[PDB]
């Protein structure tokens, strides 16, 4: 049927790039309480690592971001913890709650809240994360 | 491309004359001095962004008009129907600007925001403090639209769930986002599903954009005030207006909202656009034969009043009683000729498996169809050049059995309007099993020909990747070129491609490698259906 993780992972990744704009935004512009901003530079950046490389389908030939080959590896040093469907998901959740202190952050709070449901729901499928094999 | 560059200039220019104009109205006038003090210049680079949001969403609605487009296409020079035919790809570049302006604006609005809060709990600067304080008694209208004195990161997060304008604010990000994020090329081609139903949330998205700008919280000064209020003299005497004739207090509205204007038209024909697909989905279409092939493929052939098609074409399927929300497409697989019209599915999912169900092939009554038209690019061109050479592969075989079938029936009509004399083709497929009415059609063209003593019309090969008749491995199309080059010589070839992209481009440099440059010479034009 419908894989949910592969638009859990295109989801997941815009929220940290808003998590990176709206963190960057915070810092340079010197919004009161700008440490919530710097945290949310680190855990966009972090989550845009995580969630670049794309998973392999249960079925079919899957598409590759580019330069993912090098990220695939980095990913899968870390054993069942990007695999799991759980991990993942509350993760993202626990790296997406001290973001949503700022006004700046508060997008990319409930972009990342949206993929840990989504990333949620591909755990409770069975769908888990397998590299892509070159 | 004339249209394509035409279009995509103009659009361009059109959002930076926006832009830039709408900077510049925001930036300049004494109007709006007062705020682009509270606001600094955050204002102009808020409000120009909108101008080309208003612009664009209007934009965004109109090449996606599935039924309108092609009743306009039917009376509406193929080097322009090919540009024309570039509608979702100007569907997506006015999407990711909408996106573009749509993040400059919010995040403008976010310094607004802190600034607005900031000045509100002394926090700031002496005067934009001080601006602050209006609103607060009778008789005055705000600058700041903060008004309740809570301190920053919690009072931006009062004002958007608060505000109107921030409460739409966030709702349509999440729906543009969850649109955009849902809408990549493996989410719109491995499950469509996901992509169609969340792409649903532009109704969400459009209704909170009309309301988006009901409060008028963004307020410049009214032309009565600036006609009393000398600003030059007045700025400097604040801390007394009111108080000295020159200076009255000086008083703020906020602009009208705009953007309903622009978005009524193109949600108005959007509307209009799916009464005409639902008008489709009631009209009549009997399906007369429904032939189950083997491998799970039920070629329903069917009919309905008025419909032509042209070679390659495909139409849109619904079954109300599998789902009455969905159309599922389908390539005309028969021949424009044919008093009825056919199509092969393939039984593939929940749909698919539905209409099999329903249908009956799986037991020992028909369910109600509508067919939405022929949509997509005819292939008449085929019929134009004297050879041509269609190749394949795996499942796009099938827009081929429409032009096949035709040629026959060409052939037999008049056999002088075919300009056509030679076809190549070359199914290049992992297994022939799902496919195998294919191969019955290939036998057949190749078989009446030869009754009627024409063998020489249908020359055909399956190739199997997986590792006239059946051989293994890709075709080496470096000595097919040049074997179909030594046969016709001053002749131009049609390939014809319904495959990968790998092998499209695998042909076009064959094509040209093997394109002599003279006038003489045999060209192989490459066209990639
Ligand atoms: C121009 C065009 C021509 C097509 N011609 C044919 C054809 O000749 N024969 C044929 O069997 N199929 C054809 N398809 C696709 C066919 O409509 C799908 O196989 C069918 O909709 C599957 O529905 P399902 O219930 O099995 O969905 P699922 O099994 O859930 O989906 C399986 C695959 O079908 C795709 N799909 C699902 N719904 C749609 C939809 N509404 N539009 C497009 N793709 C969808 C998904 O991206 C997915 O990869 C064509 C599609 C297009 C765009
Ligand atoms: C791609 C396209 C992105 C497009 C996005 C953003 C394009 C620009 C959006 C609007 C920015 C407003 C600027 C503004 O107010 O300027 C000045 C303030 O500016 C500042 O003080 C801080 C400047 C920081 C700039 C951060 C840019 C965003 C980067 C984000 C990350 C980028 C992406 C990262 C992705 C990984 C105004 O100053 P002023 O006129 O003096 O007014 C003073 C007024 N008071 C205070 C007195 C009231
Ligand atoms: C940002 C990336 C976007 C992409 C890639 C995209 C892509 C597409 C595609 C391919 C279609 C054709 C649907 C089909 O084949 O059946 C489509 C239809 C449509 N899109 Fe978009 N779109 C995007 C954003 C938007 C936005 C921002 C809106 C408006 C808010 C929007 C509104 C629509 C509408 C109304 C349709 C027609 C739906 C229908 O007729 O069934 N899209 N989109
Ligand atoms: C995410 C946070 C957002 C905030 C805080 C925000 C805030 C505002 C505010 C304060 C206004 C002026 C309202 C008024 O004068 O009454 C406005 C106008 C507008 N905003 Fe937004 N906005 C946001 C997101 C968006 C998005 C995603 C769009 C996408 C189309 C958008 C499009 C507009 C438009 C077109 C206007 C002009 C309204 C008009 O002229 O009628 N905004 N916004
Ligand atoms: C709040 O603002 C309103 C309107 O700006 C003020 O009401 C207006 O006050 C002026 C000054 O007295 C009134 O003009 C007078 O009109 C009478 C006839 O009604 C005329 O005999 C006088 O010579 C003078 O021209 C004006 O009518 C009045 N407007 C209304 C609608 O009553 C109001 O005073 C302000 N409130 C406070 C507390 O200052
Ligand atoms: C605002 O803060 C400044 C800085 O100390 C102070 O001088 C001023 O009196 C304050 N105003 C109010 C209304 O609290
Ligand atoms: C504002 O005051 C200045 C200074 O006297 C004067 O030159 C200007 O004409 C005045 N403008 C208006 C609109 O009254």
């Amino acid at each position: 049927q419908i894989e949910w993780a592969m638009w859990a992972n295109e989801q997941a990744l815009a929220s940290g790039l808003i998590l990176i704009t709206g963190g960057i935004v915070a810092t340079a512009g010197r919004f009161t309480q700008w440490y919530f901003g710097a945290y949310s530079i680190v855990a966009g950046v972090f989550v845009c690592l995580l969630e670049y490389p794309r998973g392999k389908r249960k079925k079919g030939s899957t598409m590759e971001r580019w330069g993912q080959k090098y990220m695939t590896a980095v990913v899968k040093l870390f054993g069942p913890f990007t695999r799991n469907y759980y991990v993942r998901a509350v993760l993202h959740l626990l790296l997406s709650v001290p973001a949503g202190f700022l006004l700046a952050t508060i997008l990319g709070t409930a972009c990342l809240a949206i993929a840990s449901g989504i990333y949620l729901l591909a755990a409770v499928r069975g769908e888990q994360w397998t590299p892509i094999e070159p | 491309e004339g249209l394509s560059i035409f279009v995509i200039l103009v659009w361009l220019g059109l959002n930076v004359f926006l832009f830039v104009w709408y900077y510049r109205v925001y930036d300049i006038p004494p109007k709006f001095f007062y705020t682009r003090k509270l606001l600094g210049s955050a204002l102009a680079l808020a409000r120009a962004p909108a101008a080309c949001l208003n612009f664009n969403c209007m934009l965004i609605l109109l090449p996606v008009c599935r039924n309108l487009l092609s009743f306009l296409r039917g009376s509406s020079s193929t080097r322009v129907r090919r540009q024309l035919d570039r509608n979702l790809t100007f569907h997506k570049m006015v999407a990711w600007m909408i996106a573009l302006h749509s993040a400059i604006h919010t995040i403008a609005h976010l310094f607004n925001v802190e600034w607005c809060v900031n000045a509100r709990v002394n926090n700031s600067d002496p005067y934009s403090v001080a601006l602050s304080e209006l609103g607060d008694r009778q008789n005055e209208s705000y600058l700041n639209f903060a008004r309740k004195r809570i301190k920053n990161p919690e009072g931006g997060l009062y004002l958007a769930v608060t505000l109107l304008a921030g409460i739409t604010g966030v709702v349509i990000t999440l729906c543009l986002i969850l649109i955009i994020t849902s809408s990549t090329k493996t989410i719109r081609r491995s499950y469509f599903e996901v992509f169609w139903y969340t792409h649903h949330l532009f109704v969400i998205f459009f209704i909170g954009l009309a309301i988006h700008g009901a409060e008028r919280i963004v307020r410049g000064q009214t032309a009565e005030s600036l006609a009393v209020h000398n600003i030059t003299v007045c700025e400097q005497k604040i801390s007394e207006w009111g108080k000295i004739k020159e200076c009255p207090i000086p008083q703020f509205a906020g602009n009208p909202p705009m953007t309903w204007k622009w978005i009524v038209g193109p949600m108005f024909l959007y509307l209009c656009e799916r009464l005409v697909r639902f008008w489709r989905s009631q009209q009549k279409v009997v399906i007369t034969k429904v032939v189950t092939h083997p491998f799970k493929t039920i070629e329903l052939q069917m009919k309905k009043k008025g419909f032509k098609m042209e070679v390659g074409q495909y139409i849109f399927v619904k079954c109300p009683k599998v789902s009455k929300l969905e159309w599922h497409p389908f390539t005309l697989t028969s021949a424009p000729e044919e008093d009825f019209f056919s199509i092969h599915i393939r039984i593939v999912g929940d749909w698919t498996e539905g209409l099999f169900n329903a249908c009956g092939c799986d037991k020992q009554k028909l369910p109600k169809i509508a067919v939405d038209g022929p949509f997509g690019t005819a292939s008449e061109d085929v019929f134009s050049y004297e050879v041509v050479m269609l190749v394949g592969a795996g499942i796009g075989v099938t827009p081929f059995a429409s032009i096949l079938k035709s040629v026959w029936y060409k052939y037999c009509n008049n056999a002088t309007n075919l300009k056509l004399k030679k076809i190549y083709f070359y199914w290049l497929c992992r297994d022939t099993h799902a496919f195998e009415w294919f191969a019955d059609l290939l036998q057949l063209l190749e078989s009446q020909m030869q009754e009627r003593n024409n063998a020489g019309f249908l020359s055909y090969n399956i190739y199997l990747t997986g590792w006239q008749k059946t051989l293994y491995g890709r075709p080496n199309w470096d000595n097919e070129f040049k074997t179909i080059a030594s046969q016709h010589p001053n002749t131009r070839i049609g390939v014809f491609l319904c495959g990968p992209e790998a092998l499209a481009e695998t042909l076009s440099k064959q094509s040209i490698s093997n394109s002599e440059s003279g006038p003489r010479g045999v060209h192989f034009i490459f066209n990639k259906e």
